[PDB]
RNA sequence: UUUAGAAGGAGAAGUCAUUUAAUAAGGCCACUGUUAAAAAGUGUACCGCCGGAUAGGCGG
């Protein structure tokens, strides 16, 4: 949860992930050349859980 | 009421937050105006009535937290997990969950509005700036702060600057395709979250940092960006980002 | 008042960062330094490991290449030098969230108390004797002859330390520069100064061509499993993670003290990754205590309060049972 | 006491430093020192591999371009120097980790029963012997003239051996210089000091303009193709591992011994590659000897005492399945 | 009012034994470095005395 100024007030905003967003960038930048990072470190079980 | 410009001059910052949703490395550019929105209300605390108008990042050193392979990509390291609330507290060893880390070195060129802006500001600002994080990230030392008018006396380093021209005349069907391929044919564009989407109804809600304000769910939203040199810049107010808010926009731009 | 807030939050009030490692003379180490590094190294060991008796008889006598770093000195100096720093801020203004407004006030109040009682110099002379025996030196402590500790504090020098004659088990309360030091430390945790800034440069004296100790980073990768150590700008160095977990190893007030008779750093259950089992399970954790100094108003002796204290120094969640 | 602990470990009592090479004069080694560098060298070889016949009938005669690296002397300098150091540690103030607390109490309690018992002279003895012979110059052993070898503590610079004299398969328990070196090495061990250090220094003669033997790298799939020698600040060296694998090639107790008549390097399963026979199994390995010292709490001949602390001054992961 | 708030990756190790890079040869021609100057700016300051103050004053 962060704070965003609008106008002369302040906005709390909760944050929400996009997963299919990330399988589409995942398999898209995995047929291309673009320098792309990994980050292999999730364990079986909290992907499951 | 005089508006001047108050650099921040090479900070640095460690272990700042280098995750996104779909993005490792720079971190977003709301978490720099949220830490000078968090610098102006400390102040207005201080009885000093000042207001930031726009800020200018200028990138001098970085460095991954993690080590490049043999071929040539990088690892990135974590640390050790403590202990996670919720359950599972008494387990020795808890889950590990996706980040990242990053160290910059990093200054901060500030447009302020204020009456009898002078150098007891610039005391101000150095007695208050050493209490805050960068983008969750601990300050360890700075150069110093002082109060400039013109482009010339700027230290050599490279802006951020938002382009998305080049994303909007790219090749392709859909967002995501025009924004690969304009990866693919220039080697200098990087992809930086700018702002927030909206996808939900404002309203009241249960187990909120604060249950008075306004609350709204959100995304980030990502667009590209590039650098360029301190003398190649035309004028001083061409790298400057500021808010933006509209009827379910939270982003930030460089006009 | 019936239970803590849904969304409570504080910070850490003792922020360090990553340490550098540099090599000198012992004669000279006022002068010149010189970088340490950080090179591979790969070695052809045998299967040692436990197997099954089928994968033992099988694999009893085969090779086994591995890959590691390694850190050491050069064959002309015979001093390794740590230099590093802390940021103490006022724990009052340590506090990031607390949705709840009277639990806020009684927060404010309790700590008041607790200023107005004692004004945090115990927790203070503790993290300085932490910071005197050279605690955070952690494997390149044993072999060591001569462990000699400096402190900067802003513009003043105070006199060096001598890590070797600070036992490692009691606690020292009648240092002059101890009780000087820990003197602006509890000011800065009271909330009279606003920020302090320390500067420690270590000096241990370890003899030619010996090894050192950095890091050991966590990483997962694919068809690599060794041993990756943590260079900091070329140089090696130590987590801030590695060093803040020495300096706040002070709670001897967990229950069974006098049977273990050993400091242990302050979690909220009591539990230490070198022993497998919480010294604080249930009745001495810092959550129920916290309960009752707040919600039940009740007054509990100075040890509990030290506890409660030192967690609040640290920083967390703590926030109530999260519901769906 | 039911299991072993789950993260049991150990660390090293005897840290060993990279070796480093010099070439000087027999005759004026005590004045002037030269260092040793290590050069490329590409050879043309011929197929001398064992290859199918319908291979060997098309290809017999063709040439093969190779790569290595070789370190050679000078024509001026017939000896060679080598120079490192130990460091000595408390075998008690040595456990890394430990999850059961009675475990650590009964380790240390076995611990002080060696000590009393023995007080850890057998095995500094051996150490002392495997320094004195000069077992790790490995291949620059064969073929020397003279073969010198000096030990100094702080600044008692001992009187020089003569590692020739030594045989490689009996330890001695005689010389007034072993015995007196060894006296210090038990005391570090058993914990009446803290830390010892001892630096080493060899003078081995085989003559102007030949080879010696630095230790070779390790290079795996994705590295370069061909022979990569070790170098140490520029000079040739050896790895610390090698050196520390000669110096722990004590053990004698093993079963079958008076069969062959040798002692092997101090390993988990007791094997040895110089004659790739396995020696500890089952029944004498280190895993069932040790659940029967503190698991059992019987008591064991002191020769598997003796192995035990061999091991335990080595050090490694004696962990445990999770039971 | 910052994808905010939190963190010990750690212990153990033998890389290595062999080797023939080897034969031939045309770098060639032509060419304008020259016009003016002050070592000179005092170019060095020594024998003595009262000084018993390593103070500070004076004779040629």
């Amino acid at each position: 949860q962060v704070f965003f100024p609008v106008g002369g007030s302040y906005h709390l905003l909760s944050i929400l992930p996009s997963t299919v967003l990330n399988y589409e960038v995942s398999d898209r930048l995995y047929r291309s050349k673009i320098p792309k990072i990994r980050l292999r470190l999730l364990s079986s079980n909290a992907a499951s859980t | 009421m005089m508006k001047g410009y108050i650099l921040l001059e090479k900070v640095n910052i460690e272990n700042a937050n280098a995750f996104n949703n779909i993005i490792v490395g720079i971190p977003a550019i709301t978490s720099f105006l949220g830490f000078a929105r968090a610098l102006e209300r400390k102040l207005n605390a201080k009885e000093i009535a000042i207001r930031i108008n726009g800020v200018g990042l200028e990138f001098h050193e970085y460095e991954l937290k993690g080590y490049k392979n043999k071929r040539g990509q990088y690892v990135t390291s974590c640390p050790l997990p403590g202990s996670i609330p919720g359950q599972n507290e008494k387990k020795l060893d808890a889950h590990i969950m996706n980040q990242a880390y990053i160290d910059l070195n990093m200054s901060f060129l500030l447009e302020v509005e204020g009456p009898h802006v002078d150098m007891s500001t610039c005391k101000s600002i150095k007695s208050t700036m050493e209490t805050l994080r960068i983008a969750g990230g601990i300050i360890r030392n700075y150069k110093k702060i002082r109060l400039i008018d013109t482009l010339a006396d700027i230290p050599y380093g490279y802006f951020l600057t938002l382009r998305q021209d080049n994303l909007n005349d790219a090749a392709g069907d859909d967002m995501l395709d025009k924004m690969i391929h304009a990866l693919q044919q220039e080697d200098t564009l990087v992809p930086i979250a700018v702002g927030f989407k909206a996808l939900s109804e404002v309203g009241h809600v249960e187990g909120q940092r604060d249950p008075e304000k306004d609350h709204c769910f959100v995304e980030s939203i990502f667009s590209l960006g590039g650098f360029e040199c301190s003398k190649i810049l035309e004028d001083i107010n061409s790298c400057l980002w500021r808010y933006k808010t509209e009827e379910g926009l939270y982003l930030c731009t460089i006009i | 008042l019936k239970s803590r807030p849904e969304n409570l939050s504080f910070a850490r009030c003792l922020n360090t960062t990553e340490a550098k490692f540099w090599q000198t003379d012992f004669l000279k180490r006022h002068t010149f330094k010189l970088p340490l590094l950080i090179t591979d190294k790969a070695v052809l060991a045998s299967k040692g490991h436990e197997m099954p008796p089928d994968k033992l008889e099988k694999e009893i006598m085969d090779p086994n290449p591995q890959k590691s770093q390694s850190c050491t000195l050069s064959t002309e100096c015979d001093t390794l030098r740590i230099d590093f720093g802390i940021k103490v801020l006022p724990v009052k203004e340590s506090m990031y969230s607390c949705s709840d407004y009277n639990y806020r006030t009684a927060i404010y109040q309790k700590i008041d108390e607790y200023i107005a009682e004692d004004g945090f110099l115990t927790l203070a002379k503790r993290y300085v004797n932490n910071i005197a025996n050279a605690r955070f030196l952690w494997r390149n402590r044993k072999g060591a002859e001569i462990i000699e500790t400096i402190v900067t504090i802003e513009d003043k020098e105070y006199p060096s330390f001598n890590s070797k004659s600070f036992n490692l088990d009691t606690f020292v309360e009648d240092n002059a520069t101890i009780n000087e030091i820990a003197q602006q430390i509890a000011d800065t945790f009271a909330g009279k100064r606003e920020y302090l800034n320390i500067y420690v440069t270590c000096f241990v004296k370890i003899g030619c061509a010996m090894e050192v100790y950095p890091s050991q980073e966590m990483t997962f990768d694919d068809d690599d499993k060794g041993k990756k150590l943590f260079k900091f700008e070329g140089s090696a160095g130590m987590h801030s993670q590695k060093i803040n977990n020495a300096l706040r190893t002070i709670d001897t007030w967990y229950p069974d003290y006098t049977t273990y008779e050993f400091p242990i750093p302050v979690e909220n259950y009591g539990a230490a990754r070198s022993i497998g089992i919480p010294f604080r399970p249930d009745t001495k954790s810092f959550y129920k205590l916290i309960d009752r100094m707040i919600l039940k108003n009740e007054d509990l002796p100075i040890e509990d309060k030290h506890y409660v204290m030192a967690i609040l120094i640290r920083g967390g969640m703590f926030s109530k049972k999260q519901e769906k």
